[PDB]
């Protein structure tokens, strides 16, 4: 039993006759499903994933320089030459220097003067596509009657557990049905048409974090770049962006890299939507997921107990949550189990009639000796109501404030 | 939060000392403080050793540098660590840590640095007298004597199912021949005493027990 | 450093005693203070801290309600006010620097501590009653006996055999507190069981403070 | 007559991340390094309740810290003012050739 507790809790109620109902997935925030008949299931969506991305465009944020060498040309005797100087990996810039006979030339004037570096990246990032259709949604599904705190957080053999189960939507398949052992089976249909943003927004990697950026930007971003994945040694485009040319005196001249641009991109970056990824599936944090699911073969697994005999304590006082539903959980003093665990609203007293609706519907105990716990949620009324837990004798009356 | 240490302990001199203090898992020893007090019997406790890892750490005032300590998380136990062990290191030492106002000591191992060889426990257990029961009363005192490191653990038994009622037992105390003594009481009435067949004082010291058993007949 | 207590002695239960600490050799105003108690013969347990300002102070659960700290910083003096005092708090207290350092605590110095016992009687007779042997325990004819010396409160008691004839074997043990606030004690001897139905066993107890002598058979 | 005024880092290691949780209605978080000099850390108000193993659902008390080294610096340092220095070079014609430029 998930989802008690979330701060984004959604207690929509079902249509009464025949399964019809439309529910928005937020990707932090869960849903409780109630229905007439059913167990009322509450359902989640954990993780949506992006499978396969191809590689579209890697830039260098810093670099290394080698191999420095220039060679100068008097006045009006052509133009300096380096060998290396056509060379796909090296880095270069030809000047006009001041020359003269101080400098060892016979003439006064604008000598020519050309310097080379290798250029080796140290540490690149990687933009990549992503491709509506390539999608994962992953969502989690458990029902309400008969399960104890221990199953607020667990996801460990829930094939067998009638109560949680795992389901797995793609683009390919936008329908699936959830097994669901004595409770039957959940059907379930979903497609948005926002996974992202309609045919834009590569997906980012870099300094070990994964972020995602619109497509203009990251064309427009002025550092040293080769198209594909990669290769042995990628040749690399518009190096100068990240090594710079200074104060060049006739037959010599300084070259420099700029220093890393983590902190340059990680602030140019700030605002987007982003999320994290391990490993070799890019994990996003959005949700927009319009469902439409059917629980016609949803059925039941307690009509046939009989009422509660024994008393029940409280161990936790009725906590009101955010949304002004309220959690209860009981000690069971019989072995009377398994049974129908007696609760009703507000009214107490000679024929009365119970106000206010139950979510977790059709309460039961599973464990018969002796002693147990069980946990039920209740939505009093807009007004004010007494729980009223137990028959005849030993009840237990609890009265609330919906404030 | 609780910090369990061995009741004692026992080594010889030049021995690496190595003395354990357990986390309960309400703390992470990895992310503690830890305090240790070396206390000498009549005197009052000094802090010996500040440790939150090798790189964050400081001994005591005159405290020599054979003193160390470490952790580990697997077992959420803090160590302290006396290589080369010297009889003036026998002594009490308490683990402590702090937790948001609530400085949390641990039982105290009692360090002994051997230097008579190992001795084991003499026991005598006694009934009640005559002049007792009459005027109801019945009190069998078990006395306990010459036992090299001076912690003996007893258990009062009657009939064969453990006694839980009227115990109050001696600490050990250094006696003449440098060797230590104790004396366990077991105080019931005079119907009590006669309800059970036989009474029995059960002394255990290092993993060894001596069993002394007595009868109303 | 220096850490002088002073302030205790014997109060009954239900009263109320006020320790002093006179502190030297440091800045006194600028270190946190704290009280440290031992129960005789058990571990150490933290009783209450006052910051170095006095601003902040914190009790133990057991100390709490009952208890006050106070500080002087311009007379350098700590105080510990101990109300609707009860038996468990008799104990040795003890009077520390509670530090505050960069990502540092701990008890850097400690006084030598002042004595605190909360007894209801002030003087009080013993009540001497025999230890039979009444259980042969076959070590070559080894019987033991003995006399046990319950709830008497000053604690010098002497204890002599058979008006000092008998030396050998003999074996007395320290005395016991328990939480009522008396003493108990006992005396034993080891005697050939041949002698039994020869000699008779004579047990001396002598309590100055309430100035009786008792003579067990 | 460089004296340095201040020290910058520019680039930084982080070390022993770790984190201290506390319930609702059971007062603070708390580590024993918070109060370190060479330590950062941050307290917040995190959802508690049943599915972390907690009593009652409420706002828990979450402090976290780490140990910070400074990997490179800069360091401003102070000019004295009249404290300069200029250094100005003559050179004479006529007896000299142009192997003296």
């Amino acid at each position: 039993i998930r989802c008690i507790g979330v701060s984004n809790r959604d207690f929509v109620e079902g249509m009464s006759g025949g399964t019809w109902v439309d529910v928005v997935l937020e990707h932090g925030g869960c849903v409780t499903v109630m229905a007439q008949d059913k167990p009322t299931v509450d359902i989640e969506l954990v993780t949506t994933t992006v499978s396969n991305m191809a590689e579209v465009r890697s830039y260098c944020y810093e670099a290394s320089i080698s191999d420095m060498a220039s060679d100068s040309r008097c006045p009006t005797q052509g133009e300096a030459y380096l060998d290396k100087q056509s060379d796909t990996q090296y880095v270069c810039k030809r000047t006009l220097v001041d020359r003269g006979w101080g400098n060892g030339c016979g003439l006064f004037g604008k000598g020519s003067l050309v310097t080379c570096a290798k250029f080796a990246c140290s540490k690149k990032m990687t933009g990549k596509s992503i491709q509506p259709e390539n999608l994962e949604y992953r969502i989690m599904l458990s029902v309400h009657g008969s399960q104890h705190s221990g199953m607020i957080v667990n996801d460990t053999g829930h094939e067998t557990d009638e109560n949680r189960a795992k389901v797995e939507i793609t683009p390919n398949s936008p329908r699936a049905e959830a097994t669901l052992g004595g409770f039957g089976s959940l059907g379930l249909d979903c497609e948005p048409r926002t996974g992202l943003d309609f045919s834009d927004l590569y997906y980012l990697t870099m300094n070990n974090k994964h972020w995602l950026v619109h497509k203009e930007w990251f064309h427009d971003i002025p550092l040293p770049w080769h198209a594909g994945a990669d290769t042995g040694t990628p040749h690399w485009n518009n190096k100068e962006a990240l090594v710079e040319f200074k104060d060049a005196h006739a037959k010599r001249q300084t070259v420099v890299v700029l220093g890393s641009q983590e902190g340059a991109v990680h602030t140019a970056l700030a605002g987007a939507l982003e999320a994290e990824m391990d490993g070799a599936k890019g994990r996003l944090s959005s949700g927009h997921l319009k469902c439409r699911l059917k629980m016609d073969k949803l059925r039941l697994k307690g009509v046939s107990y009989s009422l509660c005999t024994a008393a029940f304590t409280f161990t936790k006082i009725p906590a009101e949550t955010l949304h002004g539903t309220v959690t209860v959980e009981v000690q069971y003093a019989g072995t009377d189990g398994p049974c129908k665990v007696p609760a009703q609203m507000a009214v107490d007293m000679q024929t009365l009639t119970p106000v206010g609706r139950l979510i977790t519907a059709n309460p039961v105990i599973t464990e018969s000796t002796e002693n147990s716990k069980m946990m039920l949620e209740l939505d009093p009324p807009f007004g004010d109501s007494y729980i009223v837990i137990g028959v005849g004798e030993k009840k237990i009356t609890h009265h609330w404030h919906r404030s | 939060s609780v910090l369990t240490q061995p009741p004692s302990l026992s080594a010889s001199p030049g021995a690496s000392a190595r003395l354990p203090c357990t986390l309960s898992s309400d703390l992470n020893v990895g992310t503690k403080n830890m305090y240790w007090y070396q206390q000498k019997p009549g005197s009052a406790p000094r802090l010996f050793l500040y440790y939150y890892s090798d790189s964050d750490k400081q001994l005591g005032p005159g405290v020599p540098n054979r003193v160390s300590g470490s952790k580990e998380t697997s077992s959420n136990t803090a160590f302290l660590l006396i290589s080369g062990l010297q009889p003036e290191d026998e002594a009490d030492y308490y683990c402590q840590v702090y937790d948001n106002s609530a400085r949390v000591f641990g039982g105290g191992t009692r360090l002994t640095v051997l230097g008579q060889p190992k001795a084991a426990p003499s026991v005598t257990l006694f009934p009640p007298s005559s002049e007792e029961l009459q005027a109801n009363k019945a009190t069998l005192v078990c006395l306990i004597s010459d036992f090299y490191p001076g912690a003996v653990e007893v258990a009062w038994k009657a009939d064969g199912s453990a006694v839980n009622a009227g115990v109050e037992t001696t600490k050990p105390s250094k006696q003449s021949n440098n060797k230590y003594a104790a004396s366990s009481y077991l105080s019931l009435t005079s119907d009590q005493w006669k309800s059970h067949k036989s009474y029995s004082c059960q002394v255990t010291h290092e993993g060894s027990t001596v069993e002394k058993t007595v009868a109303p007949a | 450093v220096q850490l002088v207590e002073s302030g205790g002695g014997l109060v009954q239960p239900g009263g109320s005693l006020r320790l002093s600490c006179a502190a030297s050799g440091f800045t006194f105003s600028s270190d946190g203070m704290s009280w440290v108690r031992q129960a005789p013969g058990k571990g150490l347990e933290w009783v209450s801290y006052i910051s170095s300002g006095g601003a902040t102070t914190y009790y133990a659960d057991s100390v709490k309600g009952r208890f006050t700290i106070s500080r002087d910083n311009s007379k350098n003096t700590l105080s510990l006010q101990m109300n609707s005092l009860r038996g468990e708090d008799t104990a040795v207290y003890y009077c520390a620097k509670d530090i505050t350092a960069p990502g540092r605590n701990g008890l850097d110095s400690w006084g030598q501590g002042v004595v605190v016992t909360v007894s209801s009687a002030s003087t009080k007779g013993p009540s001497v009653f025999p230890l039979a042997p009444s259980s042969r325990s076959t070590s070559e004819s080894t019987a033991a006996l003995g006399c046990l010396v319950k709830d008497y409160f000053p604690e010098p008691v002497t204890v002599s055999w058979n008006s000092g004839s008998l030396t050998s074997g003999v074996h007395t043990f320290p005395a016991v507190l328990q939480s009522s606030g008396l003493y108990s004690l006992s005396s034993v001897v080891t005697v050939p069981s041949s002698s039994l139905g020869t000699q008779t066993y004579v047990c001396n107890v002598n309590h100055k403070p309430s100035n009786t002598k008792v003579d067990k058979r």
